[PDB]
């Protein structure tokens, strides 16, 4: 079966695994910025703790009177500027790569509804809706139950994927450029998949684009990311990334043969 | 002679109005903090155990008490609307009715005139009206919670920023009440701002030149300008929501030719300045406090003034960093990213200047100083995660997750709020005539320090793991850090109840203040030359 990859893990402190070149760039850039901001924070903290230890009233009974130090005041304006410029230098190329939409191998149009997602593959004339396993649409009321657990198991999951798993998945071929066009039907929703490094608001009246190329097969989950009412917590996203051949098989399963 | 209502609520004196804003801000603070305890009760464990739809069929009172005890999942039908209402209530109360009234309306009204040698505000009756508009706004925000709202229940579950079409489609009139509350808060802030500006410019004491004005009064002056530009823009944004809801307009409705994203631009044009309006008066307080307890004058007085001015101005040209995923062009994203990054420079000047103020001093670790030192460290933690978030490429991942929540609670609840406590402990002797017990101030500090860090630091982890904002429930893998966060919230709440006990004791049994200046000679601003409490009519 498919490996569950794009999901949170117990006690996790880092990003979800990367499954796209874009997600990998985010991981690298955030790792870079984190080292810098940790250094800064540790620096500021050590300076404070030192000053308190060194110039505590029981140690230094006579305070100084200076209110200026030009060499230092220049250095602590200029150095933050350099650091920010360094961050920008690495950050802008990543941003440009994220937001420049390449040519699509697969095109999917996604619509956010209260409270579920609709998917259309215009090249394939496929259209379907995707509800949380446990949603009222599937007979539930947004909580775990013996039926919901059985439903999760039948669909290839476990009770651990509750709130992530949907009844239908957006299926795509591995190593192909997928362009997703996102809009909202009623209020604003937001479509995202952490493993791919993508997120785009689903705004009524607007069609926005994002892209990803998945680099391994498996199952990847996201969750609606703009508050949209009572079931905001209960309209997740499942993307299954499969072989070119398994993707065709899934397309044919949707093909109607009317005479 | 004067009854309690006349003595206090009818007073037009800046010191009395200041005290009214402080107590009220503290009371609304307690309410909003209580909401968060309940929030964190529900987030302690995956599955919904408290916010059950079954509690709606009982009364309002018995339904309330039922809500506080955990149910089995199989007996609890999740009610996402209650979650959304609590979250919205907590946020609106904090942002409009707690921290700014405490810092600007409270310490601002009290100390700014004292600091510049003014006997009162330019318009004392306007100042009194500002307070009443504040209370009226608070009353409406609170009333919205019990008014017909979304999903055939009570209350608005729309987020503190009221995004349409959600906010314009929410059923009932609870949302309209929240809009009116925000209008009344806005008016309150504008009236306050008119007073601060007129007083600061026209009523300084003989010899009190602009470059001799103390830093807190500067912080209040800068804050008032931001209010004048930011708050009328908000009044526009929300009036448009009200007309889309009630008067047939389609500003944000695509069917009528509108655009939901237009609201966001107008909203965040207020929404970013809003947070600098919050934190500037806290910068001011920290300056006075560090200088006093390091027994050393403030390092770089003029850069300190100009840094706050630069922060205030820059705060107006960065708003779309709240909109990176809302459909902004790559050009807009790049600009707003780079503009936002610039803010770290003047802010760093202040952080470094405060450390340089301590440097070579004679540092006394009294309670007010502990709060200021905590501020330096904790506001830095929050500020740097702000810079992370300004990177649109990384924000793609973090936006609408708990990493953002971690960011803003570090700068607000471990920053601005540490500023509030710094000021309270610094000035309670001066305002009341009674001093707080030192050991209890210190216990408060340490309980809050440990508790608030346990609450919010793990939210960074939750955000990196991809936990979204505004969720009643979450996937099981998020259990560990949610549980830790909740324990932190409960300890933090204990510290706050303790604090309220400290204030009660102080004001009833606290050692009487016997000196105009009960600190030291480096508390060198005008309030320290007056009695404790200052006379009814000063100067
Ligand atoms: C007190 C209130 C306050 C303050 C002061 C700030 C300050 C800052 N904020 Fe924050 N913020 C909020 C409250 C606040 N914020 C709130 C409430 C939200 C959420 C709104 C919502 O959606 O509900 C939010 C959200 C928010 C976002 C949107 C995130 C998202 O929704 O995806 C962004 C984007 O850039 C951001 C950035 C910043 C930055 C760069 C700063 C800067 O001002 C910080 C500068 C300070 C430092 C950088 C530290 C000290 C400096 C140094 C030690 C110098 C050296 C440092 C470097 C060289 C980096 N904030
Ligand atoms: C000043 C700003 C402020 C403060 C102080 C707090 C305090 C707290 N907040 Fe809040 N928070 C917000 C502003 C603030 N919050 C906003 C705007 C949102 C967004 C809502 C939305 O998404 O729409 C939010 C959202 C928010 C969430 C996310 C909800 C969600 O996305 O589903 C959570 C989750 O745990 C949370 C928890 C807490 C906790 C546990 C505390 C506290 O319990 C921490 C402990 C602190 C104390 C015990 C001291 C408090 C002291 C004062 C407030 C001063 C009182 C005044 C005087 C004494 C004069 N808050
Ligand atoms: O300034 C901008 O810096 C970008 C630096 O990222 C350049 O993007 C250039 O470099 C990027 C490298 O990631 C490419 O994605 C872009 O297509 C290419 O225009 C871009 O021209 C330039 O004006
Ligand atoms: C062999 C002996 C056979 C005897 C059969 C008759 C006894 C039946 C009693 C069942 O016990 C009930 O369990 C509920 C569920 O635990 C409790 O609800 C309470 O606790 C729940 C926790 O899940 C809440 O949801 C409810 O609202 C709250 O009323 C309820 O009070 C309690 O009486
Ligand atoms: C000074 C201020 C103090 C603030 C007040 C603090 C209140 C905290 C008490 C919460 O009570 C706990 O709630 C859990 C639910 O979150 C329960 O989890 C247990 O029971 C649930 C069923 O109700 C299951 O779903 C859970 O998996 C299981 O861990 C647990 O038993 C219960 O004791
Ligand atoms: C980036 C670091 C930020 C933290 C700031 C802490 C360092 C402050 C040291 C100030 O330097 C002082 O300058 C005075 C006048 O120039 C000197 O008087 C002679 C004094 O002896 C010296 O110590
Ligand atoms: C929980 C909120 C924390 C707010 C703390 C603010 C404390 C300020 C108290 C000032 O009250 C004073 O009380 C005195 C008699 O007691 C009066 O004489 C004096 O005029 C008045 O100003
Ligand atoms: O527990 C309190 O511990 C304090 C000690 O940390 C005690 O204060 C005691 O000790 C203080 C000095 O630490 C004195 O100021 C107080 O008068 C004295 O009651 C108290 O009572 O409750
Ligand atoms: C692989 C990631 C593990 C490291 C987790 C630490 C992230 C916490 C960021 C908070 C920023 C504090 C300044
Ligand atoms: C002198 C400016 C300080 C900027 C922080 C850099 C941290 C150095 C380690
Ligand atoms: C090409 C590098 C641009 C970096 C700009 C960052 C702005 C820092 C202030
Ligand atoms: C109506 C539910 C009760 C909410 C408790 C708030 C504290
Ligand atoms: C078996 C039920 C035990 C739950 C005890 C916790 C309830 C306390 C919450 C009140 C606040
Ligand atoms: C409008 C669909 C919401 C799902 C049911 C919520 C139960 C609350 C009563
Ligand atoms: C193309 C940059 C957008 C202009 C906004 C400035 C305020
Ligand atoms: C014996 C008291 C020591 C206090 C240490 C000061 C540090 C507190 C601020 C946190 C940084
Ligand atoms: C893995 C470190 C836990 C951090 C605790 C929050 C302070
Ligand atoms: C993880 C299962 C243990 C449940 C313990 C809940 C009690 C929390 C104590 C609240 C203070
Ligand atoms: C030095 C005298 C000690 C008096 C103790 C005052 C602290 C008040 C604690 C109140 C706790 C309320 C929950
Ligand atoms: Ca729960
Ligand atoms: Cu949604
Ligand atoms: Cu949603
Ligand atoms: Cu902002
Ligand atoms: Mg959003
Ligand atoms: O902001």
């Amino acid at each position: 079966s498919l490996e569950i990859i794009g999901r949170p893990q117990p006690g996790g402190t880092g990003f979800q695994p990367s499954a796209s070149p874009v997600a990998t760039q985010i991981h690298w850039l955030d790792g870079f910025i984190l080292v810098i901001i940790a250094a800064i924070t540790i620096f500021v903290t050590l300076l404070i703790l030192y000053a308190v230890w060194r110039f505590h009233e029981k140690r230094n009974k006579v305070p100084a009177r200076f209110t200026h130090n030009s060499p230092l005041e220049i250095a602590w304006t200029i150095v933050p500027i350099v650091i920010l410029v360094a961050i920008g230098a690495f950050s802008l190329p990543v941003l440009f790569n994220q937001q420049e939409i390449p040519e699509a191998d697969v095109t999917v149009k996604v619509t956010g509804y209260q409270w579920y997602w609709g998917y259309e593959y215009p090249d394939e004339e496929i259209s379907f809706e995707s509800y949380m396993i446990g949603s009222p649409a599937t007979g539930g009321d947004n909580r775990m139950s013996p039926e919901v657990e059985q439903q999760l198991i039948e669909a290839g999951y476990s009770r651990d994927e509750f709130l992530l798993a949907t009844d239908t998945a957006m299926v795509v071929p591995v190593n192909k450029t997928v362009v997703v066009q996102v809009t909202g039907a009623d209020v604003i929703h937001s479509w995202t998949v952490p493993a791919f490094g993508v997120k785009q608001d689903a705004v009524p009246g607007r069609l926005a684009q994002l892209w990803f190329r998945a680099e391994r097969e498996g199952i990847f989950f996201g969750q609606c990311s703009e508050l949209c009412g009572i079931s905001h917590a209960y309209m997740p996203i499942t993307v299954k990334v499969v072989s070119e051949e398994a993707y065709a098989a899934w397309l044919e399963q949707h093909h109607h043969h009317h005479h | 002679r004067r009854g309690f209502f006349t003595r206090w609520f009818m007073s037009t004196n800046h010191k009395d109005i200041g005290v009214l804003y402080l107590f009220t801000g503290g009371l609304v603070g307690l309410i909003s903090v209580a909401f968060t305890v309940y929030m964190r009760m529900e987030l302690m464990a995956p599955g919904v155990q408290f916010m059950c739809a079954e509690h709606l069929e009982s009364g309002l009172v018995k339904g309330f008490f039922q809500s506080l005890w955990p149910s089995a999942v199989e007996n609890c039908t999740p009610n996402g609307h209650l979650w959304n209402v609590m979250i919205t209530g907590h946020g609106i109360l904090m942002m409009f009715f707690v921290v700014i009234p405490a810092l600007f309306g409270g310490f601002g009204n009290y100390f700014m005139p004292l600091h510049i040698g003014a006997p009162d505000m330019a318009f004392p009756r306007m100042n009194n009206l500002s307070y009443w508009l504040y209370v009226a706004g608070t009353s409406l925000a609170v009333a919205s919670l019990f008014a017909p709202g979304g999903n055939g229940q009570l209350g608005s579950g729309i987020g503190w920023v009221l995004y349409p079409p959600l906010s314009t489609s929410e059923s009932g009139y609870s949302t309209d009440l929240a809009i009116f509350a925000v209008h009344l808060s806005g008016a309150s802030s504008i009236l306050g701002a008119i007073n601060m500006i007129t007083t600061f410019l026209n009523m300084r004491a003989p010899g009190m030149t602009m470059h001799k004005v103390p830093l807190f009064a500067w912080s209040i002056f800068v804050t008032a300008w931001l209010i004048l530009l930011a708050l009328p823009v908000l009044a526009g944004a929300i009036t448009m929501l009200l007309t889309d809801r009630n008067f047939g307009t389609t500003f944000f409705q695509p069917s009528g030719g509108g655009d939901p994203v237009l609201y966001q631009h107008i909203l965040w044009f207020f929404g970013h300045p809003e947070v600098y309006i919050i934190v500037l008066p806290a910068f001011g307080i920290v300056s006075h406090v560090i200088a006093t307890f390091a027994k050393k004058p403030i390092f770089g007085y003029l850069p300190m003034v100009y840094a706050m001015v630069a922060i205030g101005v820059l705060g107006f040209v960065v708003w779309a960093h709240h909109m990176y995923t809302a459909g902004l062009s790559l050009t807009q994203q790049s600009y707003f990213m780079m503009a936002t990054m610039v803010i770290a420079v003047p802010t760093g000047i202040k952080i470094f200047s405060w450390i340089a103020t301590m440097w070579g001093g004679s540092i006394e670790l009294k309670t007010p100083m502990l709060w200021a030192l905590g501020f330096l460290f904790l506001f830095t933690v929050g500020g740097v995660t702000g810079i992370v978030l300004s990177q649109a490429s990384v924000d793609r991942y973090y936006h609408d997750t708990y990493y953002v929540v971690a960011h803003f609670h570090y700068v607000m609840s471990l920053g601005a709020v540490f500023g509030i406590f710094a000021g309270i402990y610094f000035w309670i002797g001066k305002m009341s005539g009674r001093q707080y017990p030192e050991w209890a101030g210190k216990l408060h500090f340490w309980m809050m320090f440990v508790g608030a860090n346990l609450t919010f630091f793990p939210q960074h982890f939750l955000g990196r793991q991809g936990m979204p904002r505004r969720y009643i429930d979450y996937p099981e893998a998020f259990a560990t850090w949610n549980f830790v966060s909740s324990l932190g919230a409960f300890l933090s709440f204990a510290s706050f109840l303790f604090f309220l006990g400290v204030i009660f004791y102080t004001l009833t049994r606290g050692a009487r203040v016997t000196a105009n200046n009960y600190w030291n000679e480096h508390a060198d601003t005008l309030e320290w030359t007056l009695t404790s409490p200052p006379p009814e009519h000063t100067f």
